[PDB]
């Protein structure tokens, strides 16, 4: 009864998100990302760990994709079909339409930009698909027996989903990458009240909030302004199918004032196999889109260019969109190698730049790099690192793990420094347990998962029969056929032994008085300090409280002092223990 | 009617003919003066009938009549009363 | 257990069952076929309406017309609300829509009803079904007309009247359409599910909704209680259509099976019509005649005019225009290209290339079909005689199919087709019947006929069926076929309007959790099985039961082993009496006593108070609770 | 015992382990060792 949870990749970096659960012996796969900016044998998780030389689909029962992107994604073909895995596959339907080509663009990186000796091909990135099953938002399908998953909103991109994965009572939700502010285009991550055992997070962003969407925008396009006033260029990267839709769209309606094209560099198929895919799966968008798109089409951008030429233009106010974001390799490399300038290669990075080389230094001065033949930049050459990242801040966390309302919390998908500063906070604040796993190092959390029982229907009404307003409940359990099943008395006789044992005993009475005294004095004994005993009043007079009756015969029969029968059972032996004790020598003459 | 819908209901078939002339009653209102004869017969047959859907419809009908017009309810409480805690 | 359902009308449910502690609505359901009772509303006055003889009798005149024989009411047209009053709507805690066809009169319940509970319907139904009300409402008050028609709504004066008018029922309980403001308010409360979402009401009951392969966003739900299940099976089909096939697994172990939304026309099978169809609008257009269409604007319109698109290309009528006239034309082609991932397997494909699922964006590409939101916009400029409209209400009593019908119900050169079986074709083709046009009626019911549902409900195997007693009959028109019936092990009860049935699944053994404090408390025993006792306190939650930590005895004790084995357990001076059928046992310390009966023991104290205790016990040696 | 039982049964039905976690020292266990 134990949840085992091992990152083996993303435990205190970003990348390479490969995270396994063991839960209630379902062991699952929560991602299948590679790393960005390594060279060869750690871009793709170790996979050794899970008993290599041997059969994967035998150990794993579930793979699960949050979303497309590479960091979550991106090793998934080579794991499959390389190392040998038959089992099913899950991600939404935005996430299978738009993984392929992701890993195809990489797949064309790989081969023509560097080596390829140990790198995958189309065909067996196709033939990986072929395992993939398809689910919907909020579908609990029965990839098991017993293990069933639910897919929810993630916000972060198109099909972005945090998987809970609920296996009788237990239940783990990885959130995968999420954003719980809305995007232009996107909608804000929401969870019911799961409670789960274990809610695992993402922490790449463990800062305050972003100073809101307007204030961003506005700084966004006043450096924009600001670039191409002297008539210089800019070189943003991007991959193409995130924060590039909210960004094309909010420096298109800025350029509404002047009305000049800007170059969209991501590849035209490319273009517009996004831009269809956001027509496709427009349920997946906001409500500001989901509503206005019979009205008119936002993604039919008006400003385009195709590739190599604008680029070594005139220095004018063109502002390029390069298809490979992260500044890892590609287009984007290409062009910033060649640009430099004050006003001009003006480079704004709305990602996070994990690991790979000349991206990772936004923090850093930008001027420094390490390559043959490396340039210098200037102040004024934009180095800003806008946050336009579709992630949650430390408050949007905090608001997922208030909404969620976990028994524990583990974070992976951020930097040690910060993911450090959260458990922290989350520790200090919801007096909930935080995790902080490396890469490698397994945690395990017990769990107490209650017994499924079925208690008969008239036990139940009688529960609150007598017991809605100090009450108990007495029943007997047969753990018959395999199955518990709480009944009460009489439906356990009913089952099918029986020798029915009672007190029905006559104590000797030491009152030695007239017949009314012994008869119809001594039996008003139960009102005067006993409680939890029912109350029926009959004109002969007797008392009848359950399995009790005093009535029984004339005073002294036998030939002896007074005999009265006192009769109880177990479950109110209390009236009838005092009845026998305070009637065995506690009543003198 | 009175006599009428008192006739009608002691004719009809209790689980489902009731049930009918009763949805059929609950439409057409009634005039003020009326009601107190009307919600009497419909007393007697709660009184009379088991089962529970007829009598459920009963309650809801003569609720909807305390709402004609000027008439006064303040005769026909003691009854409703006495009738929900019998129920 | 129970059932009240509200409408008689089969295609048209409105079921709710207090079922455990929720009464739950399944459907809404707006007969529409009280329409065809009133004069159609034409988009512009015509001569031949207005002037039509009003109807005579012995008194009114005005009120009722007369056209060809049958008479009909000069008055706006009214639909019968499912039955309102059999029960307190604001007892209702859910509702549950299976279909935007069974969408509609949802304003009536949450409006005027005071219904303050939760609405569940998947997406496509919700937004189809707000389209449906858009037009809806936008064709009854495009014209408006008034209701002064009262007087053959009373009870003695509706006998005289002639069949159509006098066969209908419920004629108090109809209404004018609801406005566009109670439309809005209404979709307003409903919350949106995707297929298999499991939606948990209080605590109490599960529901989820299962793919039905009838419409886009058509769903029949399953409600369960742990141990009690109840499956709703609405319009369902079978057959190749767009969306997901139905998932017939998810019905099975189900104690009772409601069964509605079967097809009508079931002797018809929709290949052979939808072929019909076509051939018969490519015969008229070839000979220069136009032709009609009505039909919903987002129903069975996107598979015969994809069928169309394969047809008139071998046929040689690409040159002819497709025009599709509607206020919510183009919302309805948007909305069925967006949801490609409410579709089958083989359509949902689509997505990975980028394509749009239906093939009616390349027609509209290539400028095949023409959409247009009424006759006075662009329609007026770009009409071209020899064309093909679908638009109007299928009823033929308002949108723009009566101005059609006025316009070219003159030539007999041009056809009306009707596909929708909901409405009879004989009567709303009444109040237009010395029409030379020719009509011709081959519906397209893709709902499941009684082959495919006797088929399924041998595969599912429900303990109990129920269905509108319209099933357990043979239709009236042939009455002769036994086929076309509900045939099952149990007689599978049926139900008529405004009646309760209650239902025998009543069962115990409601689902418990015990925690594993209490549980390490608990220990089992041995009998002839495992069995243990339990005594606890009883916390109740959101309808969800827990157990938290704070008379029957059973076993083998003849009167031979009590004689024998208890006999010097650690006291002296025992005497047996030679009682009948067993042995008095008693001491003489003080007459302590023990007696024994058939199958039962009770011990006797007798001024002692000490040992009575380990008098019990010595017996509880080896006697269980069973 | 009764949450003795429950859990017996439910450790018996289990599913093999994994190599690292086997081999691991302290909860945590080298990655890319071949490296
Ligand atoms: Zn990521
Ligand atoms: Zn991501």
């Amino acid at each position: 009864p134990e949840i085992r949870v091992t990152p083996l990749g993303a435990g205190q970096d970003v990348g390479r998100s490969c995270i396994l659960v063991s839960i209630a012996g379902k062991n699952v796969m929560l991602d299948c990302g590679m790393h960005m900016g390594f060279n060869d044998d750690r871009r793709f998780p170790d996979f050794s760990y899970i008993t290599q030389n041997g059969r994967l689909t035998d150990f794993l029962d579930c793979v699960i994709i949050s979303h497309f992107h590479l960091d979550h994604c991106g090793a998934l073909p080579y794991f499959s079909e390389m190392v040998g895995y038959d089992g099913p596959i899950y991600m939404t339907h935005p996430t299978q339409a738009i993984c392929p080509i992701l890993l195809e663009d990489y797949r064309k990186i790989a081969v023509d930009k560097k080596g390829e000796a140990n790198f995958f091909t189309s065909q067996m990135i196709k033939d990986c698909m072929k395992k993939v099953v398809a689910v919907h938002l909020h579908q609990t399908v029965q990839v098991d027996d017993e293990l069933e998953i639910k897919a929810y909103y993630a916000g972060h991109v198109l099909g972005a989903a945090m998987f809970q994965i609920k296996v009788g009572s237990e239940s783990v939700v990885y959130t995968g990458d999420y954003n719980m502010t809305p995007d232009r285009h996107l909608g804000a991550a929401w969870i019911d009240k799961c409670r789960p055992n274990l809610l695992i997070t993402q922490s790449t962003y463990a800062t305050t909030i972003r100073d809101s969407k307007r204030c961003r925008e506005r700084d966004f396009l006043k450096k924009v302004h600001e670039t191409v006033e002297r008539g210089g260029k800019v070189l943003i990267p991007v991959f193409a199918l995130g924060r590039a839709q909210e960004l094309c769209i909010l420096l298109e309606t800025f350029w509404e004032r002047m009305n000049l094209k800007v170059p969209i560099y991501f590849s035209t198929g490319l273009t517009e196999k996004a831009n269809h895919y956001y027509k496709l799966f427009i349920p997946w968008t906001n409500q500001k889109i989901r509503k206005t798109f019979v009205q008119r089409n936002m993604f039919e951008f008006k400003h385009i260019k195709a590739f190599d030429r604008a680029f070594a233009d005139n220095p004018g106010p063109m502002v390029v969109f390069a298809t490979p974001g992260m500044l890892h390799a590609g287009q984007s490399l290409q062009i910033f190698r060649k640009w430099a300038g004050n006003e001009k290669n003006m480079v704004i990075m709305p990602g996070y730049c994990v690991q790979g080389t000349v991206g990772h230094k936004i923090l850093s001065g930008q001027r420094k790099l390490e390559m043959e033949g490396r340039q210098v930049l200037e102040v004024k050459m934009q180095v800003e690192y806008m946050s336009f990242s579709a992630h949650a801040d430390a408050k949007g966390i905090m608001q997922l793990v208030g909404q969620a309302e976990p028994e524990s919390v583990l974070l992976v998908h951020g930097e040690a420094k910060k993911m450090e500063f959260l458990k922290q906070k989350i520790e200090q604040e919801l007096r909930v347990n935080c995790y902080m796993p490396a890469n490698g190092e397994t945690v395990t959390l017990p769990t107490s998962p209650s017994i499924p029982v079925g208690i008969s229907l008239g036990l139940l009404k009688r529960e609150m029969a007598q017991g809605l307003l100090p009450r108990l409940l007495h029943g007997t359990l047969i753990m018959k056929d395999s199955n518990f099943r709480l009944v009460s008395s009489e439906q356990a006789l009913k089952e099918l032994a029986e020798h029915q044992l009672r007190f029905t005993c006559r104590v000797h009475l030491h009152d030695t008085r007239k017949e009314q005294e012994t008869a119809l004095r001594v039996y008003s004994h139960l009102k005067s300090v006993l409680k939890d005993h029912c109350v029926q009043h009959l004109p002969d007079g007797s008392v009848t409280v359950e399995s009790v009756l005093l009535q029984a015969a004339a005073p002294s029969e036998d030939p002896g002092t007074k005999v009265l029968l006192v009769s109880w059972t177990y479950q109110d032996e209390e009236l009838g223990s005092f009845l026998t004790s305070l009637l065995k020598k506690g009543l003198p003459q | 009617k009175s006599a009428a819908l008192h006739i009608d209901l002691c004719k009809a078939t209790s689980p489902a003919d009731a049930l009918q002339y009763l949805l059929q009653f609950a439409r057409k209102p009634v005039e003020a003066e009326s009601v107190e004869g009307v919600v009497r017969i419909l007393l007697e047959h709660y009184y009379k009938e088991n089962d529970p859907s007829v009598r459920l419809k009963i309650a809801s009908l003569l609720g909807l009549l305390s709402k004609t017009a000027g008439f006064s309810p303040d005769c026909i409480m003691d009854d409703a009363i006495n009738i929900l805690q019998n129920e | 257990m129970k059932l009240y359902c509200l409408s008689g009308h089969p295609t048209l449910p409105c079921n709710v069952l207090k079922f455990k502690s929720t009464t739950i609505m399944l459907d809404c359901g707006l007969d529409m076929t009280s329409t065809l009772n009133f004069l159609p509303l034409p988009l512009v006055q015509s001569p031949r309406l207005s002037n039509l003889p009003g109807w005579s009798l012995k008194d009114l005149d005005k009120e009722l017309k007369e056209c060809s024989g049958h008479v009909f009411v000069d008055s706006v047209p009214e639909f019968c609300l499912p039955e309102t009053e059999l029960i307190d709507l604001s007892t209702v805690d859910v509702i549950l829509i299976s279909n935007y066809h069974c969408m509609m009169a949802l304003p009536y319940i949450t409006e005027h009803t005071g219904f303050t509970g939760t609405v569940y319907a998947t997406e496509p139904t919700v937004q189809i079904g707000r389209l449906l009300m858009e037009e809806l409402v936008n064709f009854i008050e495009r014209v408006p007309k008034a209701q002064s028609a009262s007087l053959w709504k009373n009870k003695d004066i509706q006998r005289l009247l002639p069949s159509p008018l006098k066969d209908a029922v419920e004629v108090s309980t109809w209404r004018r359409c609801y406005t566009m403001q109670e439309v809005n308010s209404a979709l307003s409360k409903i919350q949106l599910v995707g297929y298999s979402q499991k939606i948990e009401l209080f605590g109490a009951v599960q529901v989820t909704p299962l793919s039905s392969g009838y419409a886009l966003g058509s769903s029949n739900w399953i409600i369960q209680s742990h141990y009690e299940k109840v499956s709703y099976v609405s319009g369902s089909s079978l057959l190749t259509t767009h969306p997901q096939p139905m998932d017939q697994a998810s019905l099975k172990n189900s104690d009772v099976l409601v069964l509605t939304g079967l097809t009508q026309i079931p002797t018809a099978n929709p290949d052979g019509m939808v072929g019909e169809f076509c051939s018969n609008l490519a015969l008229t257009v070839r000979n220069g005649g136009n032709v009609l269409v009505p039909c919903y604007p987002s129903g069975v319109i996107y598979d015969l005019l994809e069928c169309l698109y394969q047809y008139i290309d071998s046929a040689g009528l690409s040159s002819v225009p497709l025009y599709f006239i509607s206020p919510v034309a183009n919302s309805s082609l948007e909305f069925s290209q967006i949801f490609a991932e409410w579709l089958c397997h083989n359509k949902q494909s689509k997505v990975y290339l980028p394509e749009p699922p239906f093939p009616h964006a390349e027609l509209i590409q290539t400028n095949k079909l023409k959409h247009y939101p009424s006759i006075h916009g662009d329609f007026s400029n770009d009409f071209r005689q020899p064309c093909v409209v679908f638009t109007g209400h299928p009823s033929l009593r308002f949108g723009d199919v009566v101005h059609f019908m006025e316009l070219w119900g003159k030539s007999s050169l041009n056809t009306v087709i009707f596909t929708e079986p909901d409405f009879s074709y004989l009567e709303a083709l009444a109040p237009y019947q010395p029409l030379a046009m020719k009509c011709i009626y081959c519906p397209i019911d893709t709902r499941l006929n009684f082959i495919q549902v006797s088929k399924l409900l041998k595969e599912v195997q429900p303990l109990h069926v129920v269905c509108p007693e319209q099933y357990t009959q043979p239709p009236p028109a042939q009455s002769h076929r036994m086929d076309l019936m509900i045939d099952c092990q149990p007689p599978a009860m049926s139900y008529r309007r405004a009646e309760v049935l209650a239902l025998p699944f009543k069962r115990r053994y409601e689902k418990i959790e015990i925690m594993p404090e209490l549980a390490d408390s608990l220990v089992p025993m041995e009998i002839k099985i495992s069995l243990a006792t339990v005594s606890a306190v009883l916390h109740t939650k959101d309808n969800k039961h827990l157990l938290q930590p704070p008379p029957l005895l059973s076993g083998s004790i003849p009167v031979e082993q009590f004689v024998q084995t208890l006999e010097k357990h650690g006291f002296s001076d025992i005497k047996v009496e030679d009682t009948a059928k067993g042995h008095i046992v008693l001491l003489q310390e003080a007459e302590t006593l023990i007696q024994i009966e058939e199958d039962s023991t009770h011990i006797i104290c007798d001024n002692d108070e000490m040992l009575r205790v380990r008098l019990r016990d010595l017996v509880l040696k080896f006697l269980q609770k069973f | 015992s009764l949450w003795s039982n429950r859990i017996n049964t439910a450790n018996s039905r289990k599913h093999q382990e994994f190599a690292g976690r086997l081999n691991s020292v302290n909860n945590r266990a080298e990655l890319y060792q071949h490296l």
